[PDB]
């Protein structure tokens, strides 16, 4: 049911600057009007991130991932290393009453998408060991970040009303954790999926390296304000 | 005073001897409501057990099972964990579970066993010799059995091969025992493999039908998912006890906090990394820790040589947990005094108490 399409959907990559985006609680300790450093993962401020306006691309340690969502355009997402039956394959949908995340060994097509007229994506499902099923995710800023690290994998999210035209606002707002997942997987590369119906959807990726931060908690535990310490020597 | 001065006799003055702390007195546990129990029921009560060469394989993985229930349960006739104790199965437990359901003979139940040999053991199933779990096997002659005939059940007989453990033959080839070629009918040398079997309700011990169920755990270096509850006990407020909330231990007295946590977090910490607030994964409530009291401990004498008797000061600790009677019992800004009357008079300062005020001999 999965045919490649004509017209090469070849999406300029441009690049933007991430400005001081990208910032998550590092776990679930609450801490009262106070100033703490931390060394993990991150993504660096000011760095240069992807905008695509949909190329496999490489995992690492972490992906920070952007939508101008409009009427949720974006519907899954794919994991893996060889993307076939050969290895262990993640999948994620949100579809309109639901997300559901599957760990099998799927036979994914050259230029999987949702189809409308539930997943089709896929010509075989062989030997599926984990199943999730839980609340969907979604002029709309969506915020995520995706880490991967001993068998874990956590996904963080944020929404945000929006109204600027172009790029990434000058704000400051953490991602709460979202999901956690205890499965061992060691994807390398991943891929979206979008709502294409026969008959132009852009975002931004960027990735994350180890460095140290320091957190300011205010009165009722919310992370109003970060610094980068290896940045400009006035940060460090 | 005498044994920390290696004195007989001491001079008039304030000395500090000990320490003092209060010794917890219970212990309390506390764990969520543990709920989505894992589906053991559909299996051990189902309405019919497949044959014993195409049992039927059931994953159990991320939930809770309750092992007690099975455990104390008589309708089970054998009930035999080789891999560990029954009683400890409810504690320690491993990444996955495998179900294997089937039915066999009341002779047959010895030979699903590691280490076992025999026509079931080699031919319809095999269990490994270092096989850890269990194996649950109760008689279904009132159910399973036929008056009829329940030929429905069948059993492998012939194969060229043993059979692996967990593998399952389903095969009906026609096995050729002689060198003589079978075109697909049975002759002198080709029998049918399979056997239905011929269960009666009344046919005596060992002929009844026995349905059997192996768990085989497996411990892959995924995390473990599915063994049982954490039990948990009723929280105990206002005493210095050690408790041990979900994981965290920690030794102090539980208070109600007002602080306002994100509903998020688990615990929180003021400073220096050392937690002070705490959720209740019941009752989702902020409680405050605060260790219990401690303190050192300090005599007031006049001297061995005036008189004999002493006073006890106990350092910042309030005078409420003062163990023992003596005297009156005075609360000051450096603590509790035992042993002295407070008066309303001001004279020059014989022994420097603190706060500005200090006691003397008259008593004291
Ligand atoms: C959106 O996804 C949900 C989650 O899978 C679907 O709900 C399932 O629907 C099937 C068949 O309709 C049922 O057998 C399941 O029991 C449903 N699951 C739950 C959790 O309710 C839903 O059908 C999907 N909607 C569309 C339009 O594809
Ligand atoms: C189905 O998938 C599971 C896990 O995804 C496979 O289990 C493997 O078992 C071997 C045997 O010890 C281990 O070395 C591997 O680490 C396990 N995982 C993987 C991803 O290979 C299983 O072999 C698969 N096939 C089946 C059950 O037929
Ligand atoms: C921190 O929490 C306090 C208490 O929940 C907030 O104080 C309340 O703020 C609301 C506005 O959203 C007022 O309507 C209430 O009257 C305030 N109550 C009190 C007792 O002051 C405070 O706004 C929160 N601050 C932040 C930055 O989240
Ligand atoms: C854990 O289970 C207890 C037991 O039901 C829940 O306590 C109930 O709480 C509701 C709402 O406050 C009351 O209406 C019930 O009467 C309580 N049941 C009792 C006291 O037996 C508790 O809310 C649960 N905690 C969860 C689900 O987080
Ligand atoms: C020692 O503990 C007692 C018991 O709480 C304290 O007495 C309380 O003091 C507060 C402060 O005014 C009052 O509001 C309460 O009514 C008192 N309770 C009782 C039962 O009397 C006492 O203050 C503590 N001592 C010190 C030095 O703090
Ligand atoms: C971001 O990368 C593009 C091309 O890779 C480059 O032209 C641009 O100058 C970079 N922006 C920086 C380094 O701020
Ligand atoms: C992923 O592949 C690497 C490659 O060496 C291997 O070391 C690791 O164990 C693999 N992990 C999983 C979960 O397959
Ligand atoms: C099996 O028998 C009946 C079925 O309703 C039930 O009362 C009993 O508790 C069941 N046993 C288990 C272990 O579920
Ligand atoms: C105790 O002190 C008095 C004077 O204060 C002295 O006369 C007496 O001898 C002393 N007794 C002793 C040291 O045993
Ligand atoms: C004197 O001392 C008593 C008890 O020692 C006390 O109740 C009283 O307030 C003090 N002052 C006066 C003026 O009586």
């Amino acid at each position: 049911q999965c045919v490649n399409l004509r017209t090469r959907t070849q999406l300029p990559p441009a690049y933007t600057n991430s400005f001081t985006r990208g910032v998550y609680y590092p776990d679930k300790v609450f801490r009262s009007s106070v100033l703490h450093s931390t060394q993990d993962l991150f993504l660096p401020f000011f760095s240069n991130v992807t905008w695509f306006h949909n190329p496999v691309l490489p995992f690492n340690d972490g992906v920070y991932f952007a939508s101008t969502e409009k009427s949720n355009i974006i519907r899954g997402w794919i994991f893996g290393t060889t993307l076939d039956s050969k290895t262990q394959s993640l999948l994620i949908v949100n579809n309109a009453t639901n997300v559901v995340i599957k760990v099998c060994e799927f036979q994914f097509c050259n230029d999987p998408f949702l189809d409308v007229y539930e997943s089709g994506v896929y010509s075989s499902a062989n030997n599926c060991t984990f199943e999730y099923v839980s609340q969907p995710f979604l002029k709309n800023l969506r915020e995520f970040v995706f880490k991967n690290i001993d068998g874990y994998f956590k996904i963080y999210s944020k929404h945000t009303p929006i109204n600027l035209v172009r790029d990434l606002p000058q704000g400051f707002s953490a991602l709460e954790p979202l999901v956690d997942l205890p499965i061992g997987i060691n994807i390398t590369r991943f891929q979206t999926l979008l709502a294409l119906h026969r008959s132009a959807a852009a975002y931004y990726v960027g990735y994350l390296q180890p460095r140290t931060f320091l957190l300011k908690y205010n009165e009722n535990g919310t992370i109003t304000d970060a610094v980068d310490c290896a940045l400009d020597p006035l940060s460090e | 005073t005498k044994c920390t001065l290696k004195s007989f006799t001491v001079e008039k003055g304030i000395y500090q001897t000990s320490n003092f702390r209060v010794q917890p007195t219970e212990s309390i546990v506390r764990f969520p409501n543990i709920t989505n129990l894992c589906p053991f029921g559909e299996v051990f009560n189902a309405t019919r057990f497949a044959s014993v060469y195409a049992w039927n394989r059931k994953r159990i993985s991320n939930c809770v099972a309750d092992y007690s229930v099975l455990y104390n349960s008589a309708s089970f006739s054998t009930f035999k964990c080789y891999g560990v104790s029954p009683t400890k199965l409810n504690d320690l437990c491993f990444t996955n579970v495998y179900a294997d359901s089937f039915v066999i003979r009341g002779d047959e139940v010895r030979q699903i066993a590691p280490g076992q040999t025999g026509k079931i053991a080699d031919y319809n199933y095999k269990l490994p010799d270092d096989f850890t779990g269990c194996v649950i096997a109760w008689n279904s002659n009132n159910l399973d059995s036929k008056v009829g005939g329940n030929y429905n059940y069948r059993y492998r007989l012939f194969r060229k091969s043993n059979l692996k453990p967990f593998e399952r033959d389903i095969s009906t080839e026609i096995y050729q025992a002689g060198s003589k070629p079978c075109n697909g009918v049975e002759g002198f040398n080709c029998y049918f493999p399979l056997q239905s079997y011929g269960f009666q309700p009344t046919n005596g011990v060992g002929y009844q039908p026995y349905r059997v169920v192996v768990l085989s755990f497996e411990l892959l270096h995924a995390p473990a998912t599915v063994c049982g509850p954490k039990k948990s006990t009723n929280l105990v407020k206002n005493k210095c006890v050690n408790f041990n909330f979900n994981g965290l231990t920690g030794t102090g007295v539980l208070t109600e906090s007002n602080k306002k946590f994100l509903p998020f977090q688990q615990f929180g910490r003021d400073i220096a990394d050392t937690t002070d607030a705490v959720r209740d994964p019941q009752t989702l409530e902020i409680l405050d820790i605060t260790p219990c009291s401690f303190g050192g401990v300090s005599v007031i004498t006049p001297g061995t040589n005036t008189s004999n008797q002493v006073a006890v000061l106990y350092q910042g600790v309030n005078c409420t947990e003062v163990p023992s009677t003596g005297s009156n019992v005075f609360q000051t800004r450096a603590g509790c005094l035992i042993g002295a009357e407070h008066v309303n008079n001001s004279y020059e300062c014989d022994i420097p108490i603190g706060a500005g005020i200090c006691a003397s001999y008259q008593s004291i």
